[PDB]
RNA sequence: UAAAGUUGCUGCAGUUAAAAAGCUCGUAGUUGGAUCU
RNA sequence: CGCAAGACGGACCAGAGCGAAAGCAUUUGCCAAGAAUGUUUUCAUUAAUCAAGAACGAAAGUCGGAGGUUCGAAGACGAUCAGAUACCGUCGUAGUUCCGACCAUAAACGAUGCCGACCGGCGAUGCGGCGGCGUUAUUCCCAUGACCCGCCGGGCAGCUUCCGGGAAACCAAAGUCUUUGGGUUCCGGGGGGAGUAUGGUUGCAAAGCUGAAACUUAAAGGAAUUGACGGAAGGGCACCACC
């Protein structure tokens, strides 16, 4: 039976989806099928922080970010515990966790 | 492009934008229009200029998207084009 | 058995049989 | 709901309306006498006009054809008829 | 916890009414569509009515995504 | 919806309840015929003559000031095409598509778009030729389309 | 009303509705309320036809008179901006009040405490009390519903239209109910103002309450 | 033979139980808008 | 720091668009199309669906020609393992790329034929058109762009609903069905044997289309429910758990 009303993809109005390869495991899934994370997360960590501004030639050099797009398949993405199950009324929805 | 006396004579050999701002620069509900033109300034040096633009969102815009039609995408990559070309 | 691979075991069989009957 | 008077529209519904599914159909459309100040004669035109009309007295452009009404040059008179 | 005895108490407690009504005062701000409905009711030469200005734009859908 | 598309589209002229000659319109039937004549003669298909008589004219439906319409004008004239407007233009485009094919061999949607465009012009021509507008020998060829073009 | 000149809309009733804002409601229409909405704001906000406002309310009063035993019609509340109207209006005109959290099987179940089986039921707003109308499709309760513009309209057979959203509005509709009610009964007259006025019915926060001690 | 509306013209089914052709075009076939006392 | 080759067009990229479907994403130009909207233009029934017949048809595969970066059936090793003829790793042939000729098959899926009518609501979004406060750019006026608020028409969808339907899951179509008839094509008849044998046809092949019977069997199967289980996730408890 039909577990989801849109297939787990969003290939509405189209016949073919180009396909990307996971991050995780380089597996080919659909564009629209593959979970999508846009990470923006600062180049150093908050360890290091403090040891590289205290280290900077310059004040208030602000550290650049790091922008990284993660295309997880289905597979990798439920063992990344990027997203998980959900009950039959829950799936439904689809606005983000707040985070 | 020479050294004399110890020391280093630079000269310009081209521009770019760290990966950073680029990659700020690129978000998800706009179009990117980009263009691109081989010029020669006047005294032999030819260069390739690439131009990178981003549609704006309206300070009272209620659409989550701010899209160009493909039309207007080829009008400002024309004007992009022309404005470098005169510029350089 | 899956489907595919006994569908696989048929045609290796029609073409056993191919050369079986020149 | 359940007791809409379809035999007498209000005008504003069916205004409203698409011009075909309208009580009885009528056209969107209308046409205007239009006048120029360097022409000493007035012409009539299609509101929704597809080709472009030049002053009967001039050599002036007088509507610009477009994707639903057309384009009137300013400075033209326009009243429409009926 | 409910005995008739707090459900008196309580009633003896919201009898209060104030020394003016806050409903009716002197002036009134109303927008001028509400103007135009009331002089449909024949109630648009009321003087307490204040023809307040309209919202200047048009803004009031909250922005989407 | 449409014949060879999946479109359902609406869009159509909404004609007016009333039969009569508008208000503003001082053109007389034979002005309008005389009108209809010179826009023939300057080469000028009745969905054109129609059109410019419209926009520039006043003339709402010519139907409706001269009482026939103007392919039947144009015929009781003498000064009508051999074959019809419609399936003159449908034999142009489908010559266009043909031009196109020969020096464009990969262009499998042009095949299709000209397979689409022969069915709708041996669908007029059938009918045409059923209703004798067309003679019954008429058949429309690979090579003499761009003759009769 | 019935076009009774006794019956029609005051200018101090007129008044009360704009000083309560009643007439403005939301910025979503329910399909089933535009016949009572005059016209929508420049910003968005629906306004309540009065005079429709007004016939349902008659409408309503006369329904509710039609009722010689008058505990059994019940006034429901379950938002706080209408409890101590709903008590008021009970008080006054001998209804049934359930101010607070409506228990479900209320209507339906014999058994438990709060069984009660009334004739006719007045709710202050369809959206919060949806639980008691639902009960009334099961024991033929006819149902009164103090509706915004966007208040959904099942189960709902008396729907007054006017902002049922604001305190002053709530407590301002219960008190014109409740005196449309005592007037058509024959207790207090149609020619002098009632001795009670509206801001008894309304609601005040405890802040308020701490700011009036 | 009825039961069998499990041969369905009356009168069956074809998303997932068996099942809509991968997709259009297309001749025969079937079907075909208003209107005339 | 350059140079060469071949492949591919990230981010923008969306339950967005276009195409009959397969499918389609760097710029610019040329070429022929196309839907929708607008239309007081033209014809005047020219239409719907369709045996026969025809075009197109992912990937893989087959012939020749070019190329040959990456990846990579087969294959060679290295690991893991009781064993691994696999999963993992290093290489690596055909292939993957383009041209011409074949092949015509996919969970080619919306597992849902096409045309037509009627039947609730709501907010979005794409294209076209219409109307309107107000903001912004073209230094200022209208036009027009970008917004804002509505309306109309087709379109991809979504939410909601005791429309109605259904075994239910669910579906505004899978509704308007014992209150059974709008038109038409294809197609199913318990499970296996079996999409097999055989004949025919198509193909260079691989195979494609059409396609049984003997025999066997009381069930296969659909949806949902309760348990039990999981080398599924999340919570909670315990010195017969730990710190």
């Amino acid at each position: 039976t039909k577990k989801r009303r849109n297939n787990g993809r969003a290939k509405k109005g189209r016949g073919h989806v180009q396909p990307i390869r996971c991050t995780n495991c380089a597996r080919c899934v659909p564009k629209d099928k593959a979970i999508k994370k846009f990470v923006i997360r600062n180049i150093v960590e908050a360890a290091a922080v403090r040891d590289i501004s205290e280290a900077s030639v310059f004040d208030a050099y602000v550290l650049p970010k790091l922008y990284v797009k993660l295309h997880y398949c289905v597979s990798c993405v439920i063992h990344s515990k990027v997203v998980r199950n959900r009950s039959r009324e829950a799936r439904k929805d689809r606005t983000p966790p707040p985070r | 492009e020479d050294v004399q006396g110890k020391n280093c004579l630079t000269n310009f050999h081209g521009m770019d934008l760290t990966r950073d701002k680029m990659c700020s620069m690129v978000k998800k509900w706009q179009t990117m229009i980009e263009a691109h033109v081989d010029v020669k300034t006047t005294d032999g040096y030819l260069l390739r200029l690439f131009c990178v633009g981003f549609t704006k969102k309206r300070n009272n815009q209620i659409r989550k998207t701010s899209y160009a039609q493909h039309q207007q995408v080829r009008q400002i990559r024309k004007k992009m084009m022309e404005i470098m070309t005169r510029e350089v | 058995m899956r489907a595919k691979w006994r569908k696989k075991r048929m045609r290796r069989l029609k073409r056993k049989r191919r050369k079986m009957r020149q | 709901p359940l007791a809409k008077d379809l035999l007498h529209p209000s005008p504003e519904e069916e205004k409203r309306k698409h011009k075909k599914k309208r009580l009885v159909q009528s056209p969107n459309s209308y046409f205007m006498d239009v006048k120029c100040p360097g022409c000493y004669k007035i012409t009539t035109v299609f509101s929704h006009a597809q080709t472009v009309v030049l002053c009967v007295g001039c050599s002036t452009v007088l509507c610009q054809p477009t994707g639903g009404k057309a384009r009137l040059t300013e400075g033209c008179s326009f009243r429409r008829k009926q | 916890i409910s005995i008739k005895l707090q459900e008196e108490e309580r009633e003896r407690r919201d009898n209060y009414v104030p020394e003016v009504s806050a409903l009716d005062q002197e002036i009134i701000e109303v927008d001028p569509d509400t103007k135009e409905m009331l002089k449909l009711l024949d109630f648009g030469s009321l003087s307490n009515l204040q023809v307040t200005q309209p919202t200047v734009g048009m803004n009031f859908k909250t922005p989407r995504g | 919806g449409r014949m060879h598309a999946p479109g359902k589209g609406l869009s159509q002229s909404a004609l007016p309840y009333r039969r009569s000659v508008p208000t503003w319109l001082k053109l007389t039937s034979d002005d309008v015929k005389e009108q209809i004549y010179k826009l023939a003669k300057k080469g000028l298909t009745p969905s054109q003559i129609g059109v410019i008589l419209r926009d520039s004219h006043g003339v709402a439906q010519v139907r409706f000031v001269t009482g026939n319409k103007i392919l039947r004008i144009l015929k009781s004239k003498g000064l009508a095409p051999d074959l019809p407007e419609d399936l003159y233009h449908l034999i142009k485009k489908a010559v266009a598509v043909r031009k196109h094919l020969e020096r464009n061999r990969k262009d499998k949607d042009a095949k299709f778009r000209l397979i689409l465009i022969e069915s709708r012009i041996h669908r007029l021509a059938r009918y045409y030729k059923t209703k004798r507008v067309l003679p019954p020998n008429w058949k429309y060829e690979s090579s003499t389309a761009s003759a009769l073009v | 009303s019935g076009a009774l000149d006794v019956l029609q809309m005051k200018e101090e009733d007129v008044l009360k509705f704009l000083a309560a804002g009643t007439h403005l409601g939301g910025t979503n229409l329910d399909f089933q309320m535009e016949q009572y909405i005059y016209k929508r704001k420049s910003d968005g906000i629906y306004i309540i036809n009065l005079k429709r406002t007004w016939e349902k309310l008659l409408l309503a009063a006369r329904a509710i008179v039609a009722i010689e035993n008058p505990a059994d019609v019940s006034v429901i509340s379950s938002r706080n901006t209408g409890q101590r109207a709903v008590l008021k209006f009970a008080a006054a005109t001998g209804a049934t009040p359930i101010a607070g959290r409506f228990t479900p099987g209320t209507f339906t179940n014999q058994i438990q405490a709060a069984f009660r089986e009334p004739r006719l039921l007045v709710v202050t707003d369809p959206r919060a009390d949806h639980q008691p109308l639902t009960e009334a499709s099961y024991v033929n309760l006819p149902t009164i519903a103090l509706c915004n513009t966007d208040s959904p309209l099942r189960y709902v057979d008396i729907a007054i239209p006017c902002n049922n959203k604001g305190a002053h509005s709530v407590g301002l509709m219960w008190w014109m109910l409740a005196r449309e009610v005592l007037r058509m009964r024959g207790t207090i007259s149609r020619e002098h103002p009632w001795e009670v006025m509206p801001d008894l019915y309304f609601y005040r926060d405890p802040e308020e309450i701490e700011k009036e001690e």
